């Protein structure tokens, strides 16, 4: 063999060794996207999930049951987000954070959910959904200063779901309002689903400590429902 | 040459037995050849599972080819060729029944706990090599049949080709029950709007597919030692020797991976 | 390039019915999803109404769940909002928003601060 | 006042429209109607390059028509040789959400840029087997879309916050800043004579910029949605642009209006990247579903189709002497057609 | 606002006073260069199997 072929073969061999080593590391770690609003409370659950442990994008890492998760928060960008979401079309799930105590912005949050759900490059990713600041909603509807009917009419004609489970011993109206909001989101979630991606609503407040476990369980269900469709 | 000779002990004989066995065995060899060709052809479906299919088809083809080669004998003095073909048959079939076990363990890893080709071949051939070479020291203690070319029954020596059968069949049956339980539970929520009859039909079809792949028919080779029920011999010879045809029908034809790919490869040129 | 021009402002006492129109030019309007947004004095940008490609899917807002109508013409290329009985809490300026991409149902960023494909606005004061 | 300024703007827009319609005496598709079509053109993958793990976002042909670069969203920049299909260099990126890459005009440096508003520059002749990192240009507020080298000491960058910028590496500070857009920018290419360049952003707009003055010389309209690809015709007196509504178009600077339009009645999938041929007769585009299309750039017809991908096409380039074409897609395989 | 409107007015004023040529000249130049280097592009007129370095 001449010198040129010697060098070429040595180089290609070493580089293929390195890439083969890196395949496992790339496949071992899970990736998630994080979306929310300015008052939503993203940073609150960001700190709560850091407990589980200039620049245009921020990272966070954590470990649950010997599985690693990477979250990608997006800051220091502009308010047009139709071009930097495309690069997130190969991740496990989207964490969507919403507030449950301000009726002027709930319609906007609903529209955000609508927009993310029906995206072309996002028609295969599940949504884990966090309703937040429940105690503030409870206090607001107990005081009675203003009515949810002021902004949402059909609350005049709603009965608590037969499968509702008000465990902590709360007033009925609290349960009525909570399930009204959750049904508002799940109506969108079931209007046009097709068995590929599903929502997973949840009830939580700013003092929770069991959020990463919920993410864990939804991700496990997603991976399971993916294998049972490529093999069988 | 009655295929039950792989499980029978009192040397049953009938003309229909050997006729059906010959036809089924020839068809099974052709089916295994078709499987190996089609699997080596199609690229975009690598993985553990397609590797398992391909190598199980390899070992079963080798075993059945040397079986149609060497079994029937005049019944006189046993030639060394008869002894060696008997041992080689033993090795090839235990290769098959180690590959099926590995496939069952793969299914477990792919259902319950959702979260390399070199090691696959290493296990699937090294284990049968040991289990068949430990008997290499046993020569003429019943090795090659006084009227065929297979193993004998003396000193309970035939528990190398029925004991592993029993173990593998039981483990695959347990995994089958677990899979049925879990997938039953999930299909209530996956498609809640479809009729019960279609659900039952699809579940039954899948159960049949991993009935044949997770080899479970061979359990008749545990209730054949009663030397009266020719009907059990017959159901064995019907369910077993069509193994290649059922494999190619279930995990080669019905899979959508190659359905929309063999048609395109037909239009390659 | 992109042209979106509004029409139908004015001042009225409560109990009035008006017709807000928004004309579009600079694309094939037959296949674009559209929306109505508004901004009240001292407030931000909030969403009013939405309508899809053909006219079979209509949607509104709870605060205006019984008063308004959202229609469109893919031949006169105009998006319409219709109002019957107004309140003093509806003084604002109205923009009609186009969707970014064609031939698709998801719609991003119509409420954004600056947007390539959004009109000038029309004034509506009710008092 | 604001009203007077708006009236003046409208009057000037009317004047510019009248001026542009004054010189529209013909169309490109009408004059070149009798040029013999290239006929049926097909190209079988001669080499097939593998090794990546995920989406492929950028690819640039070297100055030699021999070397190649590939850039992926798994954290890899791979320097390839195409003759023996051998890997020559591997560089692990710091950031992974990265959308651009390039060679130096004398084959000595490379540059990369991602969502982080940073352009990182490496040099090739180093004693270590590593291609070490030497520069980081910073100063944007947004994300970078492309970067090209005028020479080894003056480079150009475009970002998603309405701006473009010219930079001098040794000190590391902008020499001139190009403003006048409204949306985020996607792609720029350098003039063959190395004196100008052009840019397109997510509006109905593409601009021709001088370099050492900073003042913007030309503005063009036409498209109904965002703009995704652009390049230079070899004589530096034309360009072709593609948009995210399945449409290409071809402009010539001195005419100051679009000349010809590439569309089909059954294409509803958009465009990702575009490049020209070394003789000015092949225009090669990567479309949204799973295909590349090769076009005869004077007829608005389809010369040929390139298939073999299981996902979207995002990268396309031609050699520096007419030797191959490289295409890259989200299926993690590059392919070299000859 | 005022600054943006003034910048737009200045840009339009500068651009409206730029001379332009007929598109026929541009099309002619495009044709000329297309027929100027046809014989040097292999992907229009290929080369024998010993000059195409990938086939060899």
């Amino acid at each position: 063999l001449s010198a040129e072929d010697k060098a070429a073969v040595e180089r290609s061999k070493m580089i293929e060794k390195q890439l083969q080593k890196d395949k496992q590391v790339y496949r071992a770690t899970h990736r998630l996207l994080l979306l929310g609003a300015d008052n939503s409370g993203k940073s609150t659950i960001v700190k709560q999930m850091r407990i589980y442990h200039t620049s245009g994008i921020f990272e966070t890492k954590f470990q649950v049951d010997k599985v690693n998760f990477h979250m990608f928060d997006v800051g220091a960008q502009r308010d047009e987000r139709r071009k930097w979401i495309q690069c997130f079309n190969d991740v496990t799930a989207i964490i969507f954070v919403v507030d449950s105590s301000d009726y002027n912005r709930l319609q906007e949050a609903l529209n955000d959910f609508k927009s993310i759900w029906n995206n072309r490059w996002l028609r295969t990713i599940s949504v884990i959904l966090f309703l937040n600041k429940q105690d503030l909603l409870a206090e607001k509807v107990l005081a009675g200063k203003s009515k949810i009917e002021d902004y949402f009419p059909e609350f005049a004609r709603y009965t608590t779901p037969e499968d509702a489970t008000p465990e902590p011993g709360e007033d009925p109206r609290v349960t009525r309002a909570k399930y009204f909001i959750r049904d508002e989101f799940l109506r969108i979630s079931t209007a046009s689903g097709d068995g590929r991606h599903y929502c997973y609503p949840h009830f939580t407040c700013s003092v929770d400590t069991e959020n990463a476990r919920r993410i864990f369980n939804d991700c496990r269900d997603i991976i399971q429902r993916m294998h049972l469709r490529q093999y069988e | 040459s009655s295929f039950a000779i792989l499980m029978a002990h009192y040397d049953v004989e009938d003309w229909k037995l050997t006729l059906i066995t010959r036809v089924g065995l020839a068809l099974s060899l052709f089916c295994l050849l078709l499987c190996i060709l089609t699997f080596l052809l199609v690229r975009p479906i690598q993985g553990s599972r397609t590797t398992i299919h391909l190598h199980l088809c390899i070992c079963l083809f080798v075993g059945s080819t040397i079986f149609l080669a060497g079994i029937e004998n005049e019944g006189g003095q046993v030639g060394l060729r008869c002894r060696l073909v008997a041992g080689l048959l033993h090795y090839c079939f235990l290769a098959a029944f180690c590959w099926m076990s590995l496939e069952g363990l793969e299914l477990y890893f792919l259902v319950v706990r959702v979260f390399s080709t070199r090691w696959l071949c290493l296990i699937g051939y090294g284990v049968p090599l040991l289990i068949v070479g430990v008997s290499a020291a046993i020569y003429s203690k019943g090795y090659g049949r006084p009227r065929y070319c297979w193993l004998d029954f003396e000193q309970g020596f035939l528990w190398s080709f029925l004991g592993p059968v029993t173990f593998i069949i039981l483990c695959n049956a347990v995994i089958f029950v677990t899979t049925v339980w879990k997938l039953t539970q999930k299909f209530s929520e996956i498609n809640p709007d479809m009729k019960k009859l279609k659900k039952a039909r699809a579940l039954t079809i899948t159960a049949i597919a991993q009935l044949f792949l997770l080899g479970c028919t061979w359990v008749f080779g545990l209730f054949i030692f009663d030397d009266r029920s020719l009907v059990l011999t017959y159901v064995f010879t019907i369910l077993n020797c069509l193994q290649g045809a059922f494999l190619y029908l279930l995990h080669c034809l019905l899979n959508k991976k190659v359905r929309e790919e063999y048609r395109k490869w037909a239009c390659l040129v | 390039q992109v042209q979106l021009q509004e029409s139908g402002g004015g001042l009225v006492q409560p109990g009035g019915s008006l017709r807000l129109s928004c004309a579009a030019s600079g694309f094939t309007f037959s296949n674009y999803k559209m929306n109505w947004v508004r901004q009240a004095p001292g407030k931000g940008l909030e969403w009013v109404s939405d309508i899809s490609q053909s006219g079979a899917s209509i949607s509104y807002t709870g605060s205006v769940k019984g008063r308004f109508t959202i229609s469109r013409d893919n031949a006169k290329n105009t998006l319409y909002l219709q109002m019957n009985s107004l309140k003093p809490e509806d003084t604002a300026v109205y923009y009609c928003a186009r969707c970014p991409a064609p031939f698709t149902r998801d719609c991003f960023d119509v409420t954004s601060t600056t947007y390539a494909y959004r009109g000038q606005g029309t004034q509506v004061t009710v008092s | 006042e604001l009203d007077q300024l708006r009236q003046e703007a409208e009057q000037l827009k009317n004047q510019i429209r009248d001026a542009r319609k004054a010189c529209a005496d013909a169309t490109l598709s009408q004059i070149t109607n009798n040029i013999d079509p290239v006929g049926r053109i097909q190209m079988r993958t001669r080499r097939t390059l593998r090794g990546h793990l995920a989406k492929i976002y950028a690819m640039h042909w070297g100055t030699d028509s021999r070397l190649l670069v590939s850039a992926s969203q798994d954290g890899k920049l791979i320097i390839w040789d195409s003759y023996t299909t051998n890997k020559v260099h591997a560089i692990p990126l710091r950031s992974s959400w990265v959308m651009t890459c390039a060679y130096a005009p004398s084959g000595n440096y490379v540059a990369c840029g991602g969502l982080d508003n940073i352009c990182s520059i490496y040099n090739l002749k180093t004693r270590e087997g590593n291609v070490r990192v030497s520069r980081e240009l910073a100063g944007h507020t947004g994300y970078l879309s492309c970067c090209r080298f005028l020479d080894d000491n003056q480079i150009v960058t475009s970002s998603g916050d309405t701006t473009c910028a010219l930079w001098d590496i040794e000190t590391g500070q902008q020499t001139t800043t190009f403003t006048g857009h409204t949306g985020d920018v996607m792609s720029l290419s350098l003039a063959p004579d190395t004196r100008l360049f052009v840019s397109g952003a997510c509006d109905a707009s593409a601009k021709l910029w001088d370099v050492r003055e900073g003042m913007c010389r030309q503005t063009f309209t036409g498209h109904e949605s965002d703009i995704n690809a652009i390049c230079f015709f070899p004589n530096g007196n034309a360009f072709a642009t593609g948009s995210d509504d399945a449409t290409c178009r071809l402009f010539d600077l001195r005419a100051d209006q679009e000349l010809m339009t590439y569309s089909h009645d059954n294409i509803i999938c958009g465009i990702t990247s575009v490049s020209f041929s070394k003789s000015g007769r092949l225009l090669l585009a990567g479309y949204d579903d799973f295909n590349c299309n090769v076009w005869d750039a004077l007829k608005a017809d389809r010369a040929g189709v390139l298939a073999g991908h299981d996902n979207r096409v995002s990268c396309l380039g031609v050699t520096d002497d007419g030797m191959a074409v490289a295409t890259g897609s989200w299926d993690s395989f590059l392919k070299i057609w000859n | 606002s005022i600054a943006q409107a003034r910048k737009l007015v200045e840009q339009l004023k500068m651009e409206a006073n730029i001379d332009r040529i007929k598109v026929s000249k541009a099309a002619a130049d495009l044709m000329a260069y297309c027929e100027a280097h046809a014989k040097e592009d292999p992907l229009l007129t290929p080369v024998p199997a010993s000059e195409n370095p990938f086939r060899e």
